[PDB]
RNA sequence: GGAUGACCCCAGGCGGUAGGGGAGCGUUCCCGAUGCCGAUGAAGGCCGACCCGCGAGGGCGGCUGGAGGUAAGGGAAGUGC
RNA sequence: GUGGAGCCUGGGAGUGAGGGCGCGAGCGAUAACGUCCGCGUCCGAGCGCGGGAACAACCGAGACCGCCAGCUAAGGCCCCC
RNA sequence: CGUGAGGGAAAGGUGAAAAGAACCCCGGGAGGGGAGUGAAAUAGAGCCUGAAACCGUGGGCUUACAAGCAGUCACGGCCCCGAGGGGUUGUGGCGUGCCUAUUGAAGCAUGAGCCGGCGACUCACGGUCGUGGGCGAGCUUAAGCCGUUGAGGCGGAGGC
């Protein structure tokens, strides 16, 4: 007897709301959502996780001090260039990345974490565009 | 039905007109033998606390055999250590007769 | 009475070489390349049987898991609980039973719940 | 200078990925309206020493 | 039916001539001659002649004919070297491979 | 070897490995290392060593039955096909290798010519020649002086 | 246990450089051999996902090759890159 | 206290550049990946395995081979894992 | 090669027999394609066998968002041969060349472009342990002499 290996089986979409979620207690979550753990047939080598959609991530919460304190950071290759960004102006200038980049960062590396980063779809304000994968709204 | 059955250290999920390789039993070839039942399943489930105690398994032993063999190699660098080993598993191939639940 | 090689070095060389086909580069055409492509080849064989043994179980566990939060535990809880019950079913053949039989693993949940 | 050299030989894979761009094209031909023969355009055939539509060169 | 024809020795580098090669291979008859003539290398002098002795093979000893020919298969292999002393500055000498060709082409009849 | 002395190269400077002359057995051309030269593999085996070994060859044959006996050789003066007349007429059909022993040479230059055979004077016996044959013939003549040998 | 390498049962040991010890594989040559294998194909070369051996190896089979090869058991070394 | 314990006679060695760590001292400056001794340990030869991000000598542990079986050691159990 | 003394190579193989390919064809020639010889012509003279490095043509599988001592373990796809094997490799896990020398090397320490062939613990006489045998208060011959022509014997001087 040998182990379980699914076929290509069909993905669920997500529907999470960030508003007033901490930024990465979401994240673990929306990470194991996309690694598709939460799934008995689980198989590590292939993309089988779920497709998230995320709405009002502009909304999402940060304890402490961070939203002056967590530096977000960027090295161009040229001498010099290591810009820095408080957490404060990423909201305010592109909030979606916020979480993008903390879900990101908890993904694998290697090919196919990078595809399974593809399969989120991180939005700032109410709405989203996905209505043709009518995504199942989950709680968490 | 089927059952979950445990020789060799090893369990395995069989079902009648089974073919299974295990690890070599003591046994003649053509005879039959009762496997040790930890759960069945299908119309009735009953769970062994480990095993269950009216069932058994009964496999046809069609033979024994030797495994493809595995080349087992060592090497340790800058000390001239090298060892080479060729290596078969016995086994035994058995045919799942039937589940007596 | 003296003894050339002859025949001998080629046939040792050609074992070899055989063994290394599908290697890159010089890795299955030249003798001496091969030899050290198949000295790591060996060791990270040994060392990968070994290692089967881990990986395999490592998804076994991750497996049960996730078929176990579907009816409100963890894979710790349930490993106690099966153990207070003294169901004995590898976890190889847990998982099995939580993608092919989901009633049948539903029922050894039941049990684990109940040995506490 | 210090006379450069070079670390390692090049591996069959990179010389020939090298010569990637070296294929030749063909050379570019069209047929001449008197003798059908086929010539590079704007050059005088050299078959029947006709360009532009007279006879201009002793073939 | 196939003919052909192998220039054996020809005394030019196997590289060289390749890349001539490399324009005939698959083309009909007509257009290989055409295209050898306006090509401005030296190799395809040698690659001319070749092809010239297989359509003549295949016409008069293989009962194809002319006006179905083309170049089926067609592949340059290196000959022996030629090796010659090339004398450089301060008493040393490098050694020149003169480099050679055994040029092969092969006819095939293309039908319809 | 025929070379001379002379260090091809340099010691240092030159980019290549150091050498002395071309007679190093390290070049191709080079004289050979510990090889063969003439050699004598003889020695002195006991002489009593010898003599129980020439005892108990033939009496392995004799107890194999083998050991054969004759007072003389009929009509045999020479001539081989004599040799295969008496040969017959004392079982010997050359189904099996014989040692001939003694000390008529009518009789061993008749028997010689044969590819069974292989023929002796006395003094000549020796244990290789016995084990290698599968029966033993002796002239009474020879088994005298065989005795001889042994006592 | 059987009685002394017949195999079976049980128990323990078995990382390893310098190095000590033990047992084997193969190469050239001699005895075996006035023999035996060999043109219905010697040696050697190229394959094999097959067989035997822990391994060094040894078989077997297909193709190449075209005239040599050499057993059980022993002997001797210019013997393994 | 039956152990790859010990003793006696002989054959064959290798080694006679050590190094980290703990503790006890001298030297140094209650400096050095420093130096010199003592007791111990590991690496050396365990640059094989788990942990310590990575890492001979810190922690865990002495790798005969095979298994898609089970229990633990240090360390871990939000995601990477 | 060196003024000279002197140094000092490489280079063997068609076939039983030249029967060494008349003659035609493309080509200036070389070379080849047919015909022919031969048991065999990838035995055609650049000739027995024809390994490897190395270069080429054709076919299957595969590769242009991918981070690598080049493998390995798992799985899946495609291709081949017919509850199985073979080839290939997308993804996932793991992963610091070999040798030498060192306290310690993946090491940015040594050696090695790659392949093939040559290349290093021997022999003589003594010595010392062990071992297999012969004889045993004894054991043993050396040179030589005789015999053999791959036959062995004699020889007691001397040695322990
Ligand atoms: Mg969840
Ligand atoms: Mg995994
Ligand atoms: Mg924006
Ligand atoms: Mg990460
Ligand atoms: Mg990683
Ligand atoms: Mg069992
Ligand atoms: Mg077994
Ligand atoms: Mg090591
Ligand atoms: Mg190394
Ligand atoms: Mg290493
Ligand atoms: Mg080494
Ligand atoms: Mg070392
Ligand atoms: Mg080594
Ligand atoms: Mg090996
Ligand atoms: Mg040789
Ligand atoms: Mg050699
Ligand atoms: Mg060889
Ligand atoms: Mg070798
Ligand atoms: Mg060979
Ligand atoms: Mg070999
Ligand atoms: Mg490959
Ligand atoms: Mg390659
Ligand atoms: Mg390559
Ligand atoms: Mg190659
Ligand atoms: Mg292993
Ligand atoms: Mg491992
Ligand atoms: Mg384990
Ligand atoms: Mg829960
Ligand atoms: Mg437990
Ligand atoms: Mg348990
Ligand atoms: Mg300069
Ligand atoms: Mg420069
Ligand atoms: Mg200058
Ligand atoms: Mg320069
Ligand atoms: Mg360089
Ligand atoms: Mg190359
Ligand atoms: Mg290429
Ligand atoms: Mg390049
Ligand atoms: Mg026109
Ligand atoms: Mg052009
Ligand atoms: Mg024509
Ligand atoms: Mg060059
Ligand atoms: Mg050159
Ligand atoms: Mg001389
Ligand atoms: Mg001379
Ligand atoms: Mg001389
Ligand atoms: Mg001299
Ligand atoms: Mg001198
Ligand atoms: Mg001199
Ligand atoms: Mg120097
Ligand atoms: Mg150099
Ligand atoms: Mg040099
Ligand atoms: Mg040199
Ligand atoms: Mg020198
Ligand atoms: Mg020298
Ligand atoms: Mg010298
Ligand atoms: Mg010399
Ligand atoms: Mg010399
Ligand atoms: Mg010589
Ligand atoms: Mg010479
Ligand atoms: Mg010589
Ligand atoms: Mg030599
Ligand atoms: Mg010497
Ligand atoms: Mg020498
Ligand atoms: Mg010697
Ligand atoms: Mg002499
Ligand atoms: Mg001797
Ligand atoms: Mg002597
Ligand atoms: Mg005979
Ligand atoms: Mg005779
Ligand atoms: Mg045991
Ligand atoms: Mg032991
Ligand atoms: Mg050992
Ligand atoms: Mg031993
Ligand atoms: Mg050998
Ligand atoms: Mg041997
Ligand atoms: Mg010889
Ligand atoms: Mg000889
Ligand atoms: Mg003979
Ligand atoms: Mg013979
Ligand atoms: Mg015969
Ligand atoms: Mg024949
Ligand atoms: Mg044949
Ligand atoms: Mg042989
Ligand atoms: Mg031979
Ligand atoms: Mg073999
Ligand atoms: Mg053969
Ligand atoms: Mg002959
Ligand atoms: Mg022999
Ligand atoms: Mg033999
Ligand atoms: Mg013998
Ligand atoms: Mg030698
Ligand atoms: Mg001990
Ligand atoms: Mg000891
Ligand atoms: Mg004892
Ligand atoms: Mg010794
Ligand atoms: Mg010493
Ligand atoms: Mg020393
Ligand atoms: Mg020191
Ligand atoms: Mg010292
Ligand atoms: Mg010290
Ligand atoms: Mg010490
Ligand atoms: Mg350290
Ligand atoms: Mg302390
Ligand atoms: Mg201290
Ligand atoms: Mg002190
Ligand atoms: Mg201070
Ligand atoms: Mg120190
Ligand atoms: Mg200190
Ligand atoms: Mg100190
Ligand atoms: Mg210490
Ligand atoms: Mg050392
Ligand atoms: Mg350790
Ligand atoms: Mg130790
Ligand atoms: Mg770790
Ligand atoms: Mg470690
Ligand atoms: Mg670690
Ligand atoms: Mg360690
Ligand atoms: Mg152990
Ligand atoms: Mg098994
Ligand atoms: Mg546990
Ligand atoms: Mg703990
Ligand atoms: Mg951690
Ligand atoms: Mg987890
Ligand atoms: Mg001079
Ligand atoms: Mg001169
Ligand atoms: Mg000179
Ligand atoms: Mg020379
Ligand atoms: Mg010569
Ligand atoms: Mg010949
Ligand atoms: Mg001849
Ligand atoms: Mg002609
Ligand atoms: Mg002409
Ligand atoms: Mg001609
Ligand atoms: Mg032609
Ligand atoms: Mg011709
Ligand atoms: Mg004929
Ligand atoms: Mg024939
Ligand atoms: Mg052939
Ligand atoms: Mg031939
Ligand atoms: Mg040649
Ligand atoms: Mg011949
Ligand atoms: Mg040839
Ligand atoms: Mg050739
Ligand atoms: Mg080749
Ligand atoms: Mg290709
Ligand atoms: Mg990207
Ligand atoms: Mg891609
Ligand atoms: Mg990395
Ligand atoms: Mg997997
Ligand atoms: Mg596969
Ligand atoms: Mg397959
Ligand atoms: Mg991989
Ligand atoms: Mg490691
Ligand atoms: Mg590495
Ligand atoms: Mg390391
Ligand atoms: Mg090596
Ligand atoms: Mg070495
Ligand atoms: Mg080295
Ligand atoms: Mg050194
Ligand atoms: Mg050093
Ligand atoms: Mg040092
Ligand atoms: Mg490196
Ligand atoms: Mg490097
Ligand atoms: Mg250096
Ligand atoms: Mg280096
Ligand atoms: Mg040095
Ligand atoms: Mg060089
Ligand atoms: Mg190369
Ligand atoms: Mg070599
Ligand atoms: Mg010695
Ligand atoms: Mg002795
Ligand atoms: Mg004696
Ligand atoms: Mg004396
Ligand atoms: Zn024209």
């Amino acid at each position: 007897m040998k182990t379980y290996v699914p076929k290509q089986v069909e993905p669920r979409w997500v529907l999470i709301d960030a508003e007033g979620k901490t930024l990465g207690r979401l994240a673990t979550k929306i990470a194991t959502l996309l690694r598709g753990k939460h799934r008995p047939d689980w198989t590590p080598n292939v993309a089988m996780g779920d497709f998230v959609v995320v709405v009002n991530a502009d909304k999402i919460r940060v304890t402490g001090k961070k939203l002056e304190q967590k530096i977000y950071t960027r090295y161009s290759g040229y001498p010099g260039g290591l810009k820095k960004i408080p957490l404060e102006k990423m909201l305010a200038t592109h909030p979606e990345r916020v979480l993008e980049h903390a879900v990101k960062g908890m993904l694998p590396k290697g090919p196919l974490g990078r595809r399974l980063f593809k399969r989120l779809k991180v939005y700032a304000g109410p709405d989203h565009p996905h209505q043709a994968q009518r995504p199942e709204k989950l709680e968490v | 039905m089927f059952a979950i059955v445990k020789t060799g250290g090893k369990q395995y999920r069989v079902e009648p007109g089974l073919k299974l390789r295990v690890e070599k039993l003591d046994a003649e070839p053509g005879a039959t033998v009762e496997l040790p039942v930890l759960l069945l399943g299908g119309e009735k489930t009953v769970v062994g606390t480990p095993v269950v105690e009216g069932a058994s398994v009964v496999a046809e032993v069609l033979g024994h055999g030797r495994g493809k063999k595995i080349l087992v190699s060592k090497f340790k660098a800058k000390v001239q250590y090298r060892r080479k080993k060729g290596h078969r598993q016995p086994y035994t191939e058995l045919l799942i007769k039937e589940i007596r639940g | 009475p003296r003894a050339k090689t002859g025949v001998v070095r080629r046939r040792k060389h050609k074992k070899i070489l055989k063994l290394a086909k599908g290697y890159w580069g010089l890795r299955s055409k030249s003798f001496r390349k091969a030899r050290e492509t198949l000295f790591a080849a060996g060791n990270y064989a040994y060392a990968h049987r070994k290692r089967r043994k881990r990986d395999f179980r490592r998804l076994w566990i991750v497996r049960i898991n996730a078929a176990c939060r579907q009816h409100g535990l963890n894979y710790s809880t349930f490993i106690h609980g099966l153990k207070k019950a003294g169901i004995e079913v590898d976890r190889k053949n847990l998982a099995d039973l939580a993608v092919r039989e989901p009633q049948v693993f539903a029922e050894l949940v039941e049990r684990a719940k109940a040995a506490q | 200078a210090k006379h450069p050299v070079p670390k390692k030989k090049t591996s069959k894979a990179r010389r020939d990925a090298r010569r990637s761009h070296h294929a030749l094209t063909p050379p570019t031909l069209v047929p001449c309206p008197e003798c059908k023969a086929m010539k590079p355009p704007h050059t005088v055939c050299p078959e029947c020493g006709y360009y532009a539509g007279r006879k201009v060169l002793e073939v | 039916m196939e003919a052909k024809a192998i220039a054996r020795y020809v005394r030019i580098s196997p590289r060289k001539v390749r890349l001539v090669v490399d324009l005939i291979r698959g083309k009909s008859l007509e257009e290989a001659r055409n295209i050898l003539r306006y090509t401005n290398k030296r190799g395809a002098y040698f690659v001319a002649k070749v092809l010239e002795s297989a359509a003549a093979n295949a016409v008069n000893n293989h009962d194809m004919l002319e006006d179905r020919l083309y170049v089926k298969a067609a592949y340059v292999d290196e000959g022996p070297a030629l090796k010659r002393v090339l004398p450089r500055a301060r008493g040393r000498a490098d050694i020149i491979k003169k480099r050679t060709s055994h040029i092969t082409v092969i006819l095939g009849e293309k039908h319809g | 070897v025929a070379y001379s002395g002379r260090k091809i190269w340099p010691q240092k400077h030159t980019g290549r490995a150091r050498h002395g002359d071309i007679g190093a057995p390290i070049f191709v051309g080079g004289g050979v290392v510990f090889g063969p030269k003439p050699r004598d593999y003889s020695y002195t085996l006991p002489k009593k060593v010898r003599k129980k070994g020439l005892a108990m060859a033939v009496a392995d044959r004799a107890r194999e039955g083998k050991l054969l006996l004759v007072e003389a050789f009929a009509g045999v003066n020479g001539k081989t096909k004599e040799f295969l007349a008496w040969a017959k007429e004392a079982g010997l059909d050359g189904s099996e290798s014989v040692l001939l022993v003694t000390g008529n040479e009518l009789v061993r230059r008749a028997a010689r010519n044969l590819p069974w055979v292989v023929t002796l004077a006395p003094e000549g016996l020796n244990v290789y020649d016995i084990v290698r044959t599968e029966r033993l013939v002796m002239d009474l003549d020879a088994w005298e002086v065989f005795q001889n040998r042994i006592g």
